[PDB]
This record gives C-alpha cells, structure tokens and sequence, in this order.
C-alpha cells in the first residue's frame, strides 16, 4: 500500500507542476510578449532574464516526462529508471537556478507593480515569485520521493538507487553553480 | 487586504511538511504522510482583521546551502523549527538556521517553534534518547534559545494532536501586523 501512495503522490504532484508552469507562461509571460499593454523600461525586452529557461523545462515535463511517469504507474519499483533515461534533460535546472538571483533582483528593482497588477487582474492566488520558485522546489523534491520508495521496495530495488543517484547529482550541481 | 509571506525552515527531523498539512487541513494526515506541500494561501481572521496568509515549505532543500536562500527574499515572517525530541535539531537552530536567515533577512521577525510536543513524554522516545545520553528539550531551553536569536516568541506544538498548532500561525500573523 505504501509504495502505491508514493507513486500516486508523484503523479498527482507532477500534473499540478505542469499546470502551474502552464499558468505562469500564459499569464505573466504572455502579458510581456503579447504587445497588449505597458512594459516599464527597466524590464522591456528582458523576459529572458525574468523567466530564464522555464519554457524549455515546461516543454520537457508537458511533452515527455509526465507521459513517461504515467507509464510507470503500476511499476513503482522500476520508476528509478525513468530518471536514468531522461537524466540529460534535468541539466536545464542548473541553468535555471543560476539565473534565479538575477531574475529576482530585476523584478524588485525595475518591475514595480507590473506583475502584481496582472495577478489581481487574473485572480491568481500565486504571485509571479511563487511560480518562479517552483522549479527550485521540484528539482529537490524527486529525491525525497525516491528515498521513500526505498523504504518499502524489496531488493529488485537497484532500479531506485541509480535514479536516486541522478536526482542527488542534479540539485548538487545546481547548488555548486551558484555564485 | 494585507498579504503575508511566511517561510518554514529547519532540519528534516522537525516534520515541516506534516506540520503544514495538519494545520491547513485541520487534521493529522495519519495513514500516509505526503512529501509535497505546494505554496499555499488562505484568508484567516486574526484579532478581528482579515489577512491573506501565504505559506512556503522548504523540505528537500536541507543539503543545498546555496539553493535555500532563493526562497528568502521579501519574506514577512519566518518560522524557525526544531523537534523537541531531537537535541541535534535544536542545536542546528544556532549553528545553521538562524545564521543564514539573519544574513539574508536582517530585519524580518522570527518565531521559534518546537514541534512533536506529544513525544516529549513518550516512554519509548525517552529511552532511545537516554541510550545516547540525551533527554528531550524542555521549555526553559527553548526560552533561552529564543532570547539568543532574537525571536519575538517561542511556541511548542504537535501536528499529531493539534495542541498549540493554530496559535503558531496566529502569532506569526501578529508578528507582522
């Protein structure tokens, strides 16, 4: 039962993560690139600093990783292999984390209330800052879920240790890349 | 209506995720303890005034010292947590959590929170600590640590029984107002 609860949480929180990134792209980003309204000169043409590579992270989870995780729903003991297969894609969280301080400083010093207004306009519970920390939270969460699976899978569980090794290597590399 | 960002920090042993789940759902999760608490906001009423309380978890970041501060800017109040039956987690308040919170947020208020209150009297817990020449953390130790780090309150609570739990978050809001 316990490994079934863990697999269910993995899948349900992955759908929530894809939804969250999709909302962030189609609200805060879409207002900047649309040309519908007014971009202060301090953030004009600087969407790439504010949002980093969160588009490419979204594309990976929406096009590939959620669909492949769903294929492991009845195979929780083997799901470590999913992270092995797709380990190279997780390198873009290193790029994302490196850029995060520059993004936060730009928003504070030069965005004013531009994004607060968009948030009130759309009725969003989450500020742009709440969305932009989610890739940092998610990439440090996978290792916790894999650790939990190891407490309740047998010893055909070498297909968890190898995936856990990947998902400890990735956030450590991102950590070591910060200034 | 005022919005409040509250960030919860401390060792893995404190039960950060379980604490937040039990507070926001008014029930200990019991059967299975989830690992994920996504950023949360609710309207809560304190001293006859509506407040939008935002809560961020940090579980999973305990070993990444340069990733953790990415959550810290523009925080209105911090909960620095330790488990009352883990002396190692209590000492890390002084060694680990207070130093980085103060360095990044020198003017933000702190509440010191001792968790797992229900275990302080548990015979099995006490005995396993005794085998390592330790004992649970008692109220005056928490008072002395709170004074040392400049916390505006020290509070004890249990996610299991919900004793003291709502008070923790009520007082976090009052520290900002």
């Amino acid at each position: 039962r316990k490994k079934e609860f863990i697999m269910a949480e993995l899948l349900q929180t992955e759908k929530a993560y894809v939804r969250d990134l999709h909302e962030c792209l189609e609200t805060y980003l879409w207002e900047m690139t649309s040309g519908v309204e007014e971009i202060p000169p301090g953030i004009l043409n600087k969407e790439h600093i504010i949002f980093g590579n969160i588009q490419e992270i979204y594309d990976f989870h929406n096009n590939i990783f959620l669909k492949e995780l769903e294929k492991y729903e009845q195979l929780p003991e083997d799901v470590g292999h999913c992270f092995v297969t797709w380990a190279d894609k997780f390198q873009m969280y290193v790029t994302y984390c490196k850029n995060k301080p520059d993004s936060n400083q730009l928003i504070l010093e030069h965005a004013g209330t531009f994004f607060d207004e968009i948030q009130q306009r759309h009725g969003l519970a989450n500020s742009i800052s709440s969305y932009l920390i989610k890739p940092v939270q998610r990439v440090t969460k996978y290792q916790l879920l894999l650790k939990e699976l190891l407490t309740c899978c047998e010893e055909g569980k070498g297909e968890l240790k190898d995936g856990l090794e990947v998902m400890l290597s990735v956030p450590k590399k991102a950590n070591d890349a910060m200034h | 209506m005022q919005a409040i960002k509250c960030v919860v920090v401390g060792d893995g042993a404190v039960g950060k995720t379980c604490l937040l789940i039990s507070y926001t759902t008014n029930a200990f999760p019991g059967e299975y303890i989830p690992t994920v608490f996504d950023n949360y906001s609710a309207n809560v009423m304190v001293d006859g005034k509506p407040v939008n309380l935002g809560l961020w978890d940090t579980a999973g970041q305990e070993d990444y010292d340069r990733l953790r501060p990415l959550s810290y800017p523009q925080t209105d109040v911090f909960l620095i947590c330790f488990s009352l039956v883990s002396p190692a987690s209590f000492e890390n308040v002084r060694a680990k959590w207070y130093p980085e919170v103060r360095h990044h947020c020198p003017n933000t208020p702190i509440i010191l929170v001792g968790t797992k209150l229900d275990l302080r009297d548990d015979k099995d817990t006490i005995e396993k600590l005794k085998e390592k020449k330790l004992t649970p953390i008692t109220y005056p130790q928490g008072l002395a640590m709170a004074k040392e780090i400049g916390a505006v309150k020290y509070l004890e609570c249990s996610a299991l029984t919900q004793r003291g739990l709502k008070t923790v978050f009520d007082e976090a809001i009052r520290a900002v107002l």
